[PDB]
């Protein structure tokens, strides 16, 4: 029932930073910053908060966090969202991951580890995506089980809540928090 | 009607004739009836000149010539039959045509060059011009038959039906081939005739989307052939893979251009990595011009771009809208040492990815001629990191006013200012120059200290003054011209103590007998001023007006 999510949240992830993004000929209906790293150009489609945060640019030094997808546009390279400052300075920001779990026949487990903070910035599709996966790996998310939440704790009170039966909402993908104000995470598994 | 001159040369072009002048005379060397109406031409027509040389009979109306017509022209060197009427082509008419050079017989509506050799005979020819847009279509081995070398030979076969194999095979060395053709049905097979001839091959208008290559007879020696042009040609990714295993065939080429072309379809092609040519032998050059990409959206793989520049020292993209070279791309061309993005869409924003931190490691030379670039300051700290660029040129671009400090690669010993609307020089420029180049600006002086400077060009602007010697300790070359000095006192010019040669030429000068008592006491000026006399007339008064000196 669970497939698709633990086939999307299972795929590679690419992460780059200090990266050079440009604009085009916006040829489809959906604008999109390229980058090349390498030798591949990324496209990454710009929506939600980005469509205002991103103009003519270009925008230099910008970090990356790229999941590849099948699309309409039938681009080979073509990831959405996750468009980050890259840090100013190096950051080694360690956090507080609690796991709570009520299994298949209503056993409650809660489990702790800890999730390593490197970015200044960093954008809710990196978070949402990275977790759910080791989630995914470690305690059979999509499974027997595909319900629950991820809360992102802040410092200062605010709460990021990422709901697990379905995909993250394509829009908060752009949606990026501050890095080293995270307090602690809260995932909880039903 | 018509008029010659005293070295035996005749003009008898754009007249009406209706057919060839009559007294003609042998002491004509050369003729020219281009832009005529001489329908018919018979057998002693031309019979008089027997010592002419040169004959140009283009677009003319000539439909009709003896088979004779030419039997005492055994002197004849150069025979222009371009742009006429001709439907059919006779072997009598070259036969006595021994000292014959040139040929054009292109633009005629023949369908061949007829059941009989046109140039067994023609020992001395090295240039042949043949064929049509619309009705030449076939080719036999017997057409170039007889001849074994060529300097340029140019074939329009847009309308080709049939290529008799080995046809071209029989030509020794052709040093320029230039083949239109408009399909690539008949590309390897003519390919494979001219491995072992042509020293530089030049493709016009083919459509190259449906070129598929196949494997030719590997022969005896290497292909001669040091250059390869492609002219108004339609590429697809997957078609220019398949041109590229062509360069198996010739090892020795070393220089690629793409003029005009067209690259069609979505980006994506996705080989294997066998179909993929990575290498691209010993080619050093590759110039592009004018490169079409009408849907640059698919495309997403740069790399196989990576192997393929990955030892070329010399690259050229004029005119094709560039606006970015991606800093990793940039970093891969290791061996790149010129480097010419003119008449492109160049901005400072762009360019500082361009010129990233390690970007064209090798680059001596780089042109940025013609684009958007605005500042001088900014792009010269951009291109900091450029160690080994020793010359720059940003002309043709449109520079907000220069600062009093500027950042430039220390090697930097050659830069071209000119056009770019300059009104002042400041300290921008560095000392290390040798070569400057401002002309065609609004320059009213120039009081830049160049310790090193060798070469000044200066002209059309508008300084009213040559400027001081001292500026410049040692000066070897000052152009300025179609600026706007009028006197030229002996102490200014024996004040540069290194100076050789001045361009002071087509000014405006004033006529003074303080000037001209100069110019009679030492003529041994002549041999520092070019152009001297011709380009140095005076304008004031009304009556030395526009006359030399
Ligand atoms: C023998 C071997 C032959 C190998 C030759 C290699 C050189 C090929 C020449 C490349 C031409 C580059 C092109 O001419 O310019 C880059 C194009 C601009 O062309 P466009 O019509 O698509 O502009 C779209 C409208 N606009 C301006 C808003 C973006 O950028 C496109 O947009 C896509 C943006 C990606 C830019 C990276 C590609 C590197 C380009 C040149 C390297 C030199
Ligand atoms: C500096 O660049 C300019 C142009 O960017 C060169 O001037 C001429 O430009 C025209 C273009 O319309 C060409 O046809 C000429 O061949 C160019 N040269 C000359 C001598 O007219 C200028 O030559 C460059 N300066 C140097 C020292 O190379
Ligand atoms: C300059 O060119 C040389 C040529 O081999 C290259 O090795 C070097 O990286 C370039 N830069 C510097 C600073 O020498
Ligand atoms: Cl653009």
């Amino acid at each position: 029932k669970y497939e698709d999510l633990r086939a999307y949240y299972t795929k590679p992830s690419f992460e780059f930073e200090k990266q050079f993004g440009f604009m085009l000929k916006p040829w489809t209906t959906v604008r999109f910053m390229n980058v090349i790293p390498n030798r591949f150009i990324y496209k990454i489609a710009l929506v939600g908060k980005d469509e205002k945060k991103y103009k003519d640019g270009p925008y230099d030094n910008i970090d990356v966090f790229i999941v590849l997808e099948d699309n309409k546009y039938q681009l080979k390279k073509y990831s959405v969202g996750g468009i980050t400052k890259t840090n100013s300075k190096k950051v080694n920001h360690k956090v507080e991951l609690s796991i709570t779990k009520k299994d298949n026949q209503g056993m409650i487990s809660r489990d702790v580890s800890e999730y390593m903070i490197t970015k200044e910035e960093i954008s809710l599709k990196e978070l949402d995506f990275k977790l759910r996966k080791q989630l995914i790996e470690k305690h059979n998310l999509y499974g027997n089980m595909g319900s629950g939440t991820i809360v992102i704790k802040m410092k200062n009170g605010g709460k990021y809540t990422f709901e697990l039966h379905k995909k993250l909402q394509e829009h908060r993908m752009a949606d990026v928090i501050d890095g080293t104000n995270i307090d602690n995470i809260e995932v909880n598994i039903k | 009607s018509l008029s010659c001159d005293a070295s035996g040369v005749c003009d008898g072009r754009s007249r009406s004739f209706t057919s060839i002048p009559s007294g003609l005379t042998a002491a004509m060397k050369s003729l020219d009836l281009s832009f005529n109406k001489i329908t018919y031409i018979g057998h002693g027509d031309l019979r008089a000149c027997a010592n002419l040389q040169v004959l140009i009979l283009k677009s003319s109306r000539i439909n009709t010539i003896e088979g004779d017509a030419f039997y005492s022209l055994g002197s004849l060197e150069h025979l222009d039959l371009s742009d006429n009427h001709l439907s059919s082509l006779s072997s009598s008419w070259f036969g006595p045509l021994s000292s014959l050079k040139y040929l054009n017989l292109m633009g005629n509506p023949y369908q061949t060059l007829g059941v009989t050799s046109l140039f067994p005979n023609l020992t001395n020819l090295q240039t042949l011009r043949i064929g049509n847009v619309e009705t030449f279509s076939e080719i036999r081995r017997i057409d170039f038959a007889g001849l074994t070398s060529l300097n340029e030979l140019e074939i329009k076969a847009l309308s080709l039906r049939n290529y008799q194999s080995q046809s071209l095979k029989s030509i020794r060395d052709i040093h320029h081939l230039t083949l239109h053709l408009s399909e690539s049905a008949f590309l390897l097979e003519i390919f494979a005739d001219i491995l072992s001839s042509v020293r530089y091959l030049e493709l016009r208008d083919t459509n190259l989307a449906r070129f598929q290559f196949s494997p030719l007879p590997v022969d005896e020696v290497s292909s001669p052939m040091k250059k390869l042009a492609f002219r108004g040609s339609v590429l697809t990714d997957e078609s220019f893979n398949e041109l590229l295993k062509l360069l198996r065939y010739i090892l020795e080429l070393s220089e690629v251009e793409f003029d005009d072309c067209t690259l069609n379809g979505l980006g994506d092609f996705n080989p294997s990595e066998s179909d993929v040519v990575s290498e691209l032998g010993k080619v050093e050059t590759v110039t592009i011009r004018r490169l079409h990409i009408p849907q640059f959206y698919l495309f997403y793989d740069l790399s196989t771009v990576y192997s393929l520049l990955e030892k070329v020292k010399r690259i050229t993209v004029e005119n094709s809208k560039v606006f970015l070279v991606p800093c990793s791309f940039s970093q891969h061309l290791k061996s790149l040492e010129f480097l010419d993005l003119s008449e492109n869409l160049m901005v400072e924003e762009y360019l500082k990815n361009s010129a990233c931190k390690g970007a064209w490691p090798s680059l001596q030379t780089l042109v940025l001629s013609q684009n958007h670039l605005r500042s001088m300051q900014k792009t010269g700290e951009i291109l900091l990191t450029l160690k080994n660029l020793t010359s720059l040129d940003i002309s043709r671009n449109t520079f907000h006013p220069m600062p009093d400090s500027c950042q430039w690669p220390e090697k930097m010993r050659f830069l071209n200012l000119s056009s770019t609307g300059i009104r002042v020089v400041k300290t921008c420029i560095p000392q290390t120059l040798e070569v400057l180049d401002v002309s065609n600006n609004n320059l009213d002086s120039f009081s830049l200290f160049l310790p090193r400077l060798q070469e000044l060009y200066i002209s059309r602007n508008k300084l009213k003054t040559l400027p001081d010697a001292s500026l410049f300790p040692v000066l070897l070359v000052m152009k300025i011209r179609e600026n706007a000095v009028s006197t030229f006192s002996k102490d200014q010019l024996g004040s540069f103590p290194k100076l050789e040669t001045l361009e002071a030429g087509d000014n405006h000068f004033v006529c003074s007998c303080e000037l001209l008592s100069f110019t009679m006491e030492t003529p041994a000026l002549a041999q520092i001023l070019v152009d001297w006399p011709d380009s140095y007339l005076c304008d004031s008064p009304p009556r030395l007006h526009g006359h030399r000196l």
